[PDB]
DNA sequence: TATATACTAAGAAC
DNA sequence: CGTTTCATTGTTGTTCTTAGTATATA
């Protein structure tokens, strides 16, 4: 969708007497419940798509305000991007104590009406300008008949349900908790996109992630062209970007301000200003001193147009993962620049695939850089789990390295194993087995900083302290293998450490 | 550690005359010292150079004599090479009249060697001398010279006008004491030694390669907690980035000292200056408000690591990773710490097991402590003088990223014919720059792009030869052996147009 | 004890 | 004829630079 587009969630909890004290048990609360989901996915979408909007509005309150005017209507906290401003709000709710701010404040839970509830949410997406890639309402409520008791209220909830859904707008209710009155097919089947009394879509919004994302942005087209004429439209694409944690701002000590940093290049020798016209660049060789222009040191990379030079064809058995030098990036085309590239593009990655061949090519990806030797390994798409994308099809980018990158190591001799040894090593390989998936760990760096950031924002009694699978769990390497260590310390271990 | 290099050129007659449709001997090996001293000058090696150009119409050597050490010309002694030395090179030289013999200059290099390569701490020494073997020469001293070159540590090579695989007499009586003078210094191997001057200039036209030291990390290897094992951890592949950067100078003065990067820091209210290094303190950006973090904080809240802490997390299947995935920015290589053979016994039964149960490691790496940890593929590599172990960064989930990309096999609008499906099997087929040779399927490889020198470095260096060797003058284009360098092998391309030719019928190419 | 050689880790530039 | 609203072009994130600190080596 459009990328300046931004997500918008609106957050909208039940607040009669109904789930307010509901409370069967003393072990949950719905309000308490839904409160502490709210916060969870609020805070989580901070850290994660900081440009997004959120909204909380909570129906059937007692006070009232809303941009109407209507009743039983509270908008807690409008749409804008999220902050900490409303942490702080949503957490003043979050307790016993803070149940009781929350009833004497707006209300015990009045009567309401889902209808004026759709209507009003309504209004607070059409409010702000900034235009939204995906609009979703998140009802919170086990009333699962919002009324049996007037039939035209239920009409007129059909009617402006329906044209929500067709403004451009979704709704979704989670079933929270009831005693009974778990279903979802009484008044909600014509309304959201079997059945229980707690909702699994609910416990996913408290797993608590600080991923961060970017949409499908173009790293930079270019135009591969198969010869001096054939000219196809590629977008270079990336699919790993090793996330640095975001660049502090520097601020001032008491005002904590900006401060807007002027860094300049002036004279020694006077108190001159020195302008960009005014540098040179220099080296020092041979005892002997140089000069270029500062717009020379960069004339001195000029190679190539932008674009991509294929030249021929390779095994892929020769192109050796033994040589990795640069994160890998993704081929696909793109059918704006050269009208009807994508077919042949197709036709390589088709044909290629079949005689399981490599493709080489010359990479510049803008003006002013040194070309390197980039292969278009194809990649064939697989779906099989759910028949969703898992590995897109296209091309690879394998830069190749240079000769200046080898690093001659230090050659040393060889002592071949005896096949016992290697023979009890593959019972060893075989016990510490474990299934590797691709989204398997977390840095703890940038985990932890995200963490040691929501702890300061808040003051929360004490900073998250996650612990994170990149410790490995020394007690599990040490029961489920055995102490086969001192097998091979009695194979292969003189005294000597 | 040390060389030191002691060029020798001569300068008599007969290099003044040559066939006209090849370059004399004489301009031939010039250009080949001239870039040569070119290879040494922007190599920051220490190797230090002198220049013998024996054959002098006069004589001007530390050794003269009435016949004894005769007719030579030491250029400048053994010490480090530089650019007027090249200019002087290029212009000093001057063709001869006369002829002169080699083992002369040799003896003197000998001496010119042993008189300052002791005065000067040194490891390794060479001697070249240049010719083309028109000489009046007598064996007396050969058995002494390669002996002293024998202890003095000294190695001989001799460069001349004809190729191995028409000549005086005299330069072939000559060639056959070559033979047996370096046949007398190392072995049969001797035949190496000898050297034309073509296939000196296409051994030598590239600029020097930036060989690049690394560091012996040594590293215990961890699995479980009882199993710790000396490793060796060694950089293979890394993006190599120049090592001196470009000092920024002030014009018409040319000091580095007269220019000042000075950072003020303001506050926007009516550009009221902040005090630099002290009122500052860094914030974040959590939504839409700034956290006064601090650097203290920083340092108390920061994660923190054991230290090196390369443990291995697991193993597991060859195709459980990818390609794709390996999120490296360098590709180690991982070593036994030598002079203990039981731990390289241990590692060589962990990596052939991995390798016929294709199995991988996921190792936790850190290079050292108040630095980030690391997690990825820990592969094994086999080599007959040696099995290997290599270490990529895999991708933390944060770093890994997801996009739809709407497949392709939905191709209603696109529709690649059969015609343009047996036309790409044409091209692919016809391109093919690999083509399998010698019936042991070693592909036609003549473009590894793995000995290929990186051309950004190549056009840096030309660069600064080209307007240091000049006063102020207009850049050069790309060196036209560049280019070819680049540009695939020319057998390719002239397979390339028939096939290209049938594409551009069955495609459209809108603008 | 001095020197540089290495590294990472910053930065800002574009 | 004047006022209001909407849509689009400039917008940037990334790479490289320098820094800084790091250590062992000679």
């Amino acid at each position: 969708y459009k990328y300046s587009g931004r997500d918008s969630l609106i957050f909208l909890v039940d607040a009669s007497k109904a789930m307010f004290e509901s409370q069967s048990e003393d072990e949950l609360t719905p309000f308490d419940m839904s409160i502490q989901c709210i916060q969870s996915v609020y805070i989580s979408k901070i850290i994660s798509s900081d440009r997004d909007l959120l909204a909380v509005v909570f129906y059937g309150t007692e006070k009232d305000k809303n941009s109407v005017n209507f009743k039983n209507i509270y908008v807690l906290q409008e749409l804008d991007n999220p902050g900490a401003k409303r942490i702080l709000e949503l957490d003043q709710f979050k307790g016993q104590q803070g149940q009781k701010r929350f009833q004497d404040m707006m209300g015990h839970g009045s009567d309401y009406s889902l209808s004026e509830v759709l209507w009003v949410c309504a209004n607070l997406f059409s409010d702000v300008q900034f235009k939204m890639s995906h609009k979703r309402i998140m009802l919170f409520t086990n009333e699962d008949n919002p009324h049996g008791n007037d039939s035209a209220k239920a009409s007129r909830a059909r009617t402006k349900a329906g044209d929500l859904r067709d403004t451009g707008i979704f709704l979704d209710l989670m079933h929270l908790k009831k005693p009974g009155g778990f279903d979802i097919s009484l008044f909600y089947r014509d309304i959201i996109s079997v059945h229980f009394e707690e909702s699994s879509k609910l416990e996913d919004l408290l797993r608590k992630v600080r991923a961060k994302e970017t949409r499908k942005r173009a790293l930079s087209r270019l135009k591969l062209k198969l010869n001096k004429d054939i000219v196809i439209s590629v977008g270079i694409y990336n699919l790993v970007q090793k996330a640095l944690k975001p660049p502090p701002i520097k601020l001032y000590r008491e005002t904590n301000e900006p401060v807007k940093t002027k860094t300049r290049t002036f004279n020694t020798s006077t108190g001159g200003l020195l302008l960009p016209s005014d540098t040179k660049r220099s080296q020092i060789y041979g005892s002997r001193q140089i000069i270029l222009e500062k717009e020379e040191t960069e004339e001195l990379k000029r190679f190539d147009d932008p674009g991509l030079m294929l030249m021929g064809f390779k095994p892929l058995v020769l192109l050796k993962k033994h040589h990795y030098l640069r994160p890998s990036l993704f081929v696909y085309p793109e059918e704006s620049l050269v009208i009807g590239s994508s077919t042949l593009f197709s036709a390589l990655l088709i044909k290629c695939l079949e005689k399981e061949v490599a493709a080489l090519c010359r990479y510049t990806p803008r003006r002013n850089i040194p070309p390197y030797f980039v292969a278009l390994v194809p990649q064939e798409e697989e779906l099989d789990d759910q028949k969703i994308q898992v590995t897109p099809p296209g091309f690879q980018l394998v830069f190749l390295p240079f000769a200046d990158d080898k690093r001659k190591m230090p050659f040393t001799e060889k002592i071949m194993a005896t096949p016992e040894q290697v023979g009890k090593m593959k019972a060893i390989v075989e016990k510490l087995r474990f299934t590797y998936r691709s989204d398997s760990f977390e840095n703890p760096v940038l985990q932890q900083h995200f963490r040691n950031l929501e702890a300061l924002a808040l003051d929360l009694m004490e900073p998250e302290q996650a612990v994170d699978l990149t410790l490995p769990k020394v007690e599990a390497m040490n029961k489920r293998l055995g102490s086969l260590v001192d097998e091979f310390k009695e194979l292969v271990y003189p005294p000597d450490y | 550690n040390k060389a030191a290099v002691v060029l020798c050129m001569d300068v008599g007659f007969t290099m003044s005359n040559s066939i006209p449709g090849i370059e004399s001997p004489f301009e031939q090996a010039k250009k080949v010292i001239t870039m040569f001293v070119q290879r040494q000058v922007f190599a920051e090696n220490k190797d230090e150079i002198a220049l013998v150009l024996f054959g002098t119409d006069g004589t001007d050597n530390p050794l003269s004599g009435g016949d004894q050490y005769q007719n030579i010309t030491v250029h400048r002694h053994l010490m480090l090479p530089d650019f007027d030395l090249l200019e002087d090179i290029e212009s000093k030289i001057q063709p001869g009249s006369q002829q002169a013999d080699f083992l002369d200059a040799l003896i003197v290099s000998m001496d010119v060697i042993q008189h300052e390569t002791i005065g000067k701490k040194f490891e390794k020494r060479h001697i070249e001398i240049f010719t083309d073997l028109s000489s009046r020469f007598s064996k007396s001293q050969l058995d002494i010279i390669i002996h002293s070159l024998k202890k003095c540590d000294i190695s001989l090579q001799f460069f001349l006008p004809f190729s191995l695989g028409g000549i005086t007499e005299q330069q072939k009586e000559g060639l056959e004491i070559v033979k047996m003078v370096m046949i007398s210094l190392e072995g049969e191997d001797g035949l190496d030694e000898i050297y034309s001057f073509s296939e000196s200039l296409r051994k030598l036209c590239v600029f020097k390669k930036i060989e690049r030291h690394s560091i012996h990390w040594p590293c215990r290897l961890t699995i479980g907690s009882n199993l710790s094992i000396r490793i060796a951890a060694y950089k293979s592949i890394l993006q190599e980035r120049v090592k001196k950067t470009w000092t920024v100078v002030d014009a018409k003065t040319l000091k580095k000292e007269d220019i000042q990067k000075e950072t003020v820091y303001c506050l926007n209210d009516d550009d009221e200056t902040e005090v630099l290094k002290e009122d500052i303190i860094q914030g974040f950006r959590y939504g839409s408000d700034i956290v006064p973090f601090s650097k203290v904080d920083e340092e108390q809240m920061k994660y923190k690591s054991e230290g090196k802490c390369f443990s291995v997390l697991g193993f597991c299947k060859s195709s459980q990773v990818q390609r794709r995935f390996f999120m490296g920015n360098q590709v180690l290589k991982v070593f036994a710490a030598r002079d203990d053979e039981a731990a390289a016994v241990a590692l060589s039964s962990l990596i052939h097991a991995l390798d016929d149960l294709d199995m991988v490691a996921i190792v936790r790496y850190a290079y050292d402590k108040r630095a980030n940890p690391q997690v990825g593929v820990a592969f094994p590599h086999i080599k007959h003088n040696y099995e290997c172990l290599v270490y990529v960064q895999l991708p933390f989930m944060e770093d890994l990223r997801q996009y739809m990309f709407s497949s392709l096999k939905n191709s209603k609008k696109y529709a690649p014919t059969e015609a343009q499906l047996n036309a790409v099997d044409a091209l692919i087929d016809s391109m093919s720059l690999a083509k399998k040779d010698e019936k042991t399927d070693t592909l036609e490889d003549l473009f590894p792009t793995t000995k290929i020198p990186n051309p950004r470095f190549q056009r840096l260096f030309q660069c600064l030869l080209h307007r240091a060797l000049h006063p102020r003058e207009p850049l050069p284009p790309i060196q036209q052996h560049i280019w070819n360098m680049l540009n695939p092998p020319a057998e390719v391309t002239t397979k390339s147009q028939i096939p290209l030719s049938k594409i551009k019928t069955l495609f459209p190419l809108i603008e």
